[PDB]
RNA sequence: AUAUUGGCGAGAGACCGAUAGCGAACAAGUACAGUGAUGGAAAGAUGAAAAGAACUUUGAAAAGAGAGUGAAAAAGUACGUGAAAUUGUUGAAAGGGAAGGGCAUUUGAUCAGACAUGGUGUUUUGUGCCCUCUGCUCCUUGUGGGUAGGGGAAUCUCGCAU
RNA sequence: CGUGGAGGUCAGUGACGAAGCCUAGACCGUAAGGUCGGGUCGAACGGCCUCUAGUGCAGAUCUUGGUGGUAGUAGC
């Protein structure tokens, strides 16, 4: 019963459970539409579920329900969202018919941040960047500040200095 | 969001008494036993002792200065589950997460909105 | 045992220390009565040093550097969100380069539309600085017009005298590597090629195995047949990176990690 | 700037550390040839080394008035180590080609050492003297 | 997974076999394996190395060399391959020492015993 | 084996005659017997093209937008012979700037986009060579029985042209190519006055972010026609092309306009060229202009150099094989190429000339020039004594 | 069938890990002390490979200065890393028969301080998962999923690109 | 709150640097403590549910080890 699971994850170290500061348990499962494992959020838990996802640009509404409980093979349905926002929203809508206020909300919540999330285009439709960071390890550095010291001593720099200036103005002006 | 102002009701930490005098005497506090112990009664010039008055509103609570909870991120995976509070919550790089992880951590922190509370760490551009 | 190890090579060491005092002291003691045997030694006797133990045109110029035919225009510029270190550099940049018109990153200005709004400004070389931290990691000097971007890496910086108004004499050294002489004709052109003598400013740009150290003195010659110098300004390093032929294209160099393995072969 | 330095080292050497020490704060700061004169008349009793730090009981002489305290001793092992470590750094800026007249002990330190004896290491450092150059108008 | 109780997976056993294991147990322990154009002639992947064969360095900085071993220096757990030596400052010449596991046989010194052991193992001649 | 070396700092033609082995940067080894420049005319003409007509004759198109006949004597100077170049006749003013500059807007970067010769070899005996332009303009130049270069005629494409590769696996079509340019199949008539469009390719769907993919295709190879039975309308030619995005485009005019399998050779889209079609037991089972022979792309084996310094190995899959003379190269390889099937050309902005073996991916020769190589080709492979 | 802290030979630990574990991880019942019955410790680790600093030079002897191998000598046979007390040099501050701490503010020095940069609806052009015709393939069958071939923008803002 | 070890768990972290240490750096919690910024370091360790104890030091004229004032003093 979704009861006897739904204790079985709150406590008894449920897999996917973080332990942040704040004291707020996140839920890393992939199917969950806020991350957090909470009562009604949790897919194991729940037998009927509404999520938002997307492989490629994408984006579809996957849903749960009972009847596939025995086939974990095949227990999510999803459907395209024929990208665009309003009636995607619409979509969405007619979809989850009579389904809970609080399923409905959530899945169109996730489909909003996934879709302006896809903004991610413009950072690399427009990025021109000329410093591509780079990671320098410490093994590198020694090489880079040791040797460097080695060289300005053997350089003897004022004492070519000298020796090129006696040469300029010893021939010619 | 325009967050309800930080309080802390305190910002100099409750160092153990006598922790500067005596260099054994590590700075952790520890309540002091003795019976006649000047501290333990609590005197007027003395160091103030840890309770519960100080304790910090629970809305204003685990808040950082820019007004975001700190969630620990060790990979991208873990990243991924602030998608949905990104305004309430702030990705954390551990620091043992090396510089090819933590480049492509910071590129998708970037571009999910998720600000970095230790941004530029063991990476120079 | 740790205590049988340390005490009988503590005895050896000491035994050979005196074995070689006595015989140095002989030695010299032969060599002041026959000097000749001192040039014998030394004719087969070699500090092999690390510079010792190394293990191995004319359209160039006129083209991929600037020449006196007409007077360089370059550009100087920082990167975006830059901090005060980067104009306290640039502000030493300025009076070190000759005819720098400091600008501000607009922050959208593409390197395309840089170098094309340069020739329409009839602009030379375009010098850039990167910034990470507060402090100058970073130095980048390009030709304009059809010329090759030099990367150079800046790690050390510090900064008992003030320059003249003279123009400094320019000096190049350690510049045989093919590699190497192409870093030295561009530092020439780059800087002013019309030196005043009078003023008596030297600027050199000096390398060792690989790093360039940019210092500057006031010298004076004495009566000794010697020259003196002081130090006049700041002293920093740098490290070419990427040589690249074009604007941002092929690259030619590109110094990588795969390099000082072999500890040699300096370029 | 390590072209115009050169530097000399002493460790494990057995001498009295607190005599060290006062030698070489006295010795500290001056020129070359000038501390190498002053040690060879410290040899003979001429000049005294002034203590200051390590100086109890210890007897007052006019000889104290140069360095404007009364105590003062006359190590002979500790100033004896001390030249020859200074005549170290010298022959090691010679063989630099520095300008020996040119040279002043920059920095000299002591600190003791691995030990009833208490045996310390003292490590100087010779730097010639910067020369001023004149401008033009 | 061990199935026989005579053989301990310990740790701290097999490291005090290893270390103060007889030369002859150390001859069976430097083996080497065969090149795959020698596996294919005789049928064997590895055999025991000896100073008369030849061998060639496919690990380590010494990547690519070949020539002949010197030595089998049993009590280092090392050969001495002809042609890889340390040149010293001073002018000396030293072999370098090399594991038999990272080498691989490209030629093999014949013998009667040598022959015996090909033909016991499997081989063909 | 003889190489002629093309100089770019020097704009003269550099001969290197040495054996297997040879190796100017360790004086120990070997060193090559002879080598000198010919035919210097400075860096605004240095030569971009080469081929070689035969053992005694080549033609050679300079960046000055001119193509030469070049005569090749053999005299002695151990005792072996050097070559001596003479020019015979020349055609200039096959170049122009003005098509090509108003195109510099919009470009990627370099905004001078200065005009080259892209593609240098004969139509076919036939005495006749193609010699097409970065500007769009395909000159067709015959070398006639008075032994003078006479320009037949002249065509224009769709500017800017990455590369023109002719179709010579008969068992006159070519494709060309650039920047946001499809590839296109266009016949040449028989009395080369006029060409024809026959083909053009389509840009495959948006990538993940739903934006157009950008179209760069650097070089292409024709490869048998695709056997059993052809649909009507629809052509029945197969090429591979290498576009600067790191996209592996295979092409079928029999299945469709659009490449029907496409896959990223690196990741994050690295520049690439220099597209080359070998085997991996070196053998010549590329044709003359190097079109494979195979009507199947899973015996496709080709060799990419990114600009960087590398040189890559690819199959028919895009599957890596191998980097070549990754221990070895300093800089970007200009100009690769597979002669006699096993040997492998190489040269760069490095300055250095190198032979590996396509086999065994090996060095064999590294001989030091000085100035960059943009084109080599080995005249003989015969050892000297 | 029963016992077993000795002996030979084996298999294991929710055991300790160089001030722990048998007193003894190493020249441990060894040095050492006792006329003697007896007592009884301290001590592990360089580096992958000694490749253990060639050679010049100041040095009654010990250590240094150049120079050099090694990724590192910020690994020197006093060697895997180098904590506190403590001592020396340098920089800063304060001090008449000592000081330290807390509430509270001014000052030098010093640190942090976007690799933030767009959003909305309109006005052109080119594409696509968009319009149209013909198709292929998965489950089960649904308010579905995946994927090709031929044509276009003058219907086109369904998204993307300028 | 913290540590020694164990079962499970993050298809965890890590030679592109795990532990430890230093830090006139900041962040979080009233605190036990945790996180991150910078330097040395080199090869194991950690997020969380439970089990386990040779589990947390300011003293015991405490034990083992190291270092000072007295003091360059008494003294030889």
């Amino acid at each position: 019963s979704d009861e006897i699971v739904w204790q079985v994850i709150n406590q008894s170290f449920c897999s996917h459970r973080i332990k942040a500061p704040n004291g707020q348990n996140f839920c890393r499962n992939e199917y969950n539409v806020t991350g957090l494992c909470t009562r009604q959020s949790c897919p194991l838990a729940n037998s009927k579920y509404a999520t938002v996802k997307c492989d490629n640009g994408k984006l579809y509404l996957y849903m749960k329900t009972p009847e596939r409980a025995h086939t974990p093979a095949k227990l999510w349905e999803r459907i395209k969202l024929s990208k665009n926002y309003t009636k995607a929203l619409q979509q969405i809508d007619e979809h989850l018919l009579h389904w809970s206020k609080f399923f409905r909300h959530k899945c169109k919540q996730r489909f909003t941040k996934l879709t302006q999330v896809m903004i991610t285009e413009r950072r690399l439709a427009l990025r021109e960047e000329e410093r591509h960071y780079v990671g320098v390890a410490p093994k590198v550095k020694r090489r880079e500040q040791n040797r460097e010291r080695k060289a300005l001593v053997a350089a003897k720099i004022e004492k070519a200095i000298e020796k090129e200036l006696m040469d300029r103005l010893k021939s010619g002006a | 969001l325009p967050h309800p102002k930080i309080v802390k009701k305190h910002t100099k930490k409750f160092k153990r008494h006598h922790s500067d005098r005596y260099h054994r005497v590590a700075e952790n506090w520890r309540k002091q036993k003795g019976i006649d112990s000047v501290v333990r009664r609590r005197f007027r010039g003395n160091i103030s002792q840890p309770k519960i008055g100080y304790g910090s509103n629970k809305k204003t609570k685990f808040l950082s200065p820019s007004g975001h909870k700190t969630f620990l991120v060790a990979n991208v995976k873990d990243l991924e589950t602030l998608t949905m509070h990104t305004k309430t919550y702030a990705a954390e790089i551990a620091h043992n997460i090396s510089a090819k992880n933590r480049v492509v951590i910071l590129a998708r922190a970037k571009a999910l909105g998720i600000k970095v509370t230790n941004p530029k760490g063991r990476l120079a551009l | 045992n740790k205590l049988k190890r340390q005490e009988i090579f503590a005895d050896i060491k000491h035994e050979k220390n005196k074995e070689r005092h006595t015989m140095r002291r002989k030695r010299a003691k032969e060599e002041r009565e026959n000097p000749e045997l001192r040039e014998q030694r030394l004719k087969e006797n070699v500090t092999q040093t690390i510079e010792n133990t190394r293990v191995y045109e004319d359209d160039l110029m006129r083209y991929f550097n600037s020449n006196s035919n007409e007077p360089p225009k370059i550009f100087l510029t920082t990167n975006v969100n830059a901090k005060k270190s980067a104009y306290e550099f640039a502000n030493i940049l300025i009076e070190i380069l000759p005819n720098v018109t400091f600008v501000k990153r607009k922050f959208g200005y593409k390197l395309k539309e840089i170098s094309d709004i340069c020739i329409k400004r009839n602009f030379t070389d375009i010098v850039i600085i990167n910034e990470d931290k507060k402090k100058v990691t970073g130095l980048t000097f390009i030709h304009l017009p059809e010329g090759p971007t030099f990367y150079f890496k800046l790690s050390s910086f510090v900064e008992h005298g003030r320059p003249t108004s003279h123009i400094p004499e320019l000096i190049l050294n350690n510049f045989q590597t093919r590699l190497g002489q192409t870093v030295g004709r561009l530092f020439q052109s780059i800087l002013p090629q019309n030196p005043d003598i009078e003023g008596r400013q030297v600027i050199t740009l000096h390398n060792q195995r690989d790093y360039i150290f940019f210092r500057r003195h006031r010298y004076v010659f004495k009566d000794n047949e010697r020259v003196g110098l002081q130090e006049l300004g700041p002293q920093f390093t740098l490290k070419l990176k990427r040589l690249q032929r074009g604007i941002k294209e092929e690259t030619e160099w590109e110094h990588k990690p795969e390099m000082d393995k072999e500890k040699k072969k300096f370029y | 700037n390590p072209a115009k330095s050169a530097s000399a080292r002493g460790s494990y050497l057995r001498v009295s550390f607190k005599n060290t020490r006062e030698t070489a704060q006295a010795i500290n700061g001056w020129e070359l040839t000038k501390a190498q004169k002053y040690l060879e008349q410290v040899l003979d009793h001429q000049r005294a080394i002034p203590f200051r730090r390590f100086n109890s009981s210890i007897g007052r002489t006019a000889q104290g008035k140069e360095f404007g305290v009364t105590k003062a001793r006359w190590p002979a092992k500790s100033v004896k180590f001390v030249q020859g470590l200074l005549q170290n750094a010298a022959a090691n800026a010679e063989a630099k080609g520095l300008d020996a007249t040119k040279l002043y002990v920059s920095h000299i330190q002591v600190n003791q050492a691995p030990k009833e004896s208490s045996p310390s290491h003292i490590e100087l450092v010779v730097t010639e003297k910067e020369e001023a150059v004149a401008k033009a108008a | 997974a061990k199935q026989s109780l005579d053989v301990s997976s310990d740790r701290r056993k097999a490291r005090k076999a290893y270390f103060t294991a007889p030369s002859s147990q150390r001859r069976v322990l430097l083996s080497a394996p065969l090149s795959k154009e020698l596996r294919a002639q005789y049928g064997i992947k590895a055999l025991p190395i000896r100073r008369d064969d030849e061998v060639l360095v496919v690990r380590g900085s010494k990547k690519g060399q070949e020539g002949k071993i010197s030595s089998v220096y049993r009590l280092k757990f090392a050969v001495q391959v002809d042609k890889v030596t340390k040149e010293k400052v001073n002018g000396a010449s030293v072999p370098i020492n090399l594991h038999p596991s990272k080498l691989v046989i490209t030629k093999l010194h014949l013998d009667k015993d040598r022959k015996a052991l090909i033909q016991r193992k499997g081989g063909k001649l | 084996m003889r190489l002629l070396v093309s100089c770019v700092d020097s704009g003269s033609i550099k001969e290197v005659l040495c054996n297997i082995g040879t190796d100017t940067s360790v004086q120990s080894a070997l060193q090559p017997f002879h080598v000198a420049p010919h035919l210097a005319e400075g860096l605004k003409a240095y030569v971009d093209r080469m081929w070689v007509i035969s053992e005694d004759e080549a033609i050679l198109a300079r960046n000055s937008g001119v193509v030469e006949l070049v005569k090749i004597s053999k005299h002695l100077k151990p005792k072996f012979d050097i070559s001596e170049f003479e020019i015979t006749s020349s055609v200039s003013d096959l170049f122009d700037d003005a098509k090509l500059e108003s195109l510099s807007s919009k470009s990627v970067k370099r905004t001078k986009l200065v005009d080259g010769f892209v593609t240098l070899c004969p139509i076919k005996s036939n005495n006749t060579f193609v010699a097409a332009t970065k500007s769009g303009l395909l000159h067709i130049i015959k070398k006639g029985e008075d032994k003078k270069l006479i320009k037949l005629a002249s065509l224009g494409l769709k500017a800017p042209v990455e590369f023109l590769q002719l179709y010579d696996l008969e068992d006159y079509i070519f494709a060309y190519g650039g920047e946001e340019n499809l590839i296109k199949l266009v016949e040449i008539d028989s009395s080369f006055q006029s060409l024809k469009q026959i083909w053009e390719a389509k840009n495959v769907k948006n990538d993940r972010l739903d934006m157009r993919v950008p179209v760069w295709p650097m070089a292409l190879r024709f490869l048998e026609p695709s056997p059993g039975k052809t649909e009507k309308g629809k052509l029945n030619y197969q090429f591979a092309a290498i576009t600067r995005w790191s996209h592996l485009t295979k092409y079928s005019t029999q299945h469709g306009r659009k490449p029907f399998a496409q896959i990223d050779l690196l990741p994050n889209r690295e520049p690439l060229s220099q597209m080359e079609v070998f085997d991996a037991k070196g053998e010549n089972v590329v044709s003359s202009l190097g079109n494979f022979q195979s009507e199947t792309f899973n015996e496709l084996n080709v060799i990419t150099t990114d600009y960087k310094k590398n040189v890559f190995k690819f199959d028919g899959n895009g599957r890596m094989l191998g980097k070549v003379g990754r221990d070895d190269i300093t800089g970007s390889s200009t100009y690769i190429h597979v002669h006699d099937g096993k040997y492998l050309l190489q040269g760069g902005l490095d300055r250095y000339v190198r032979i590996f073996d396509i086999k065994t991916n090996k060095m064999l020769v590294k001989v030091y020039v000085g100035s960059r190589i943009n084109f080599i080709v080995m005249l003989d492979d015969v050892e000297i004594e």
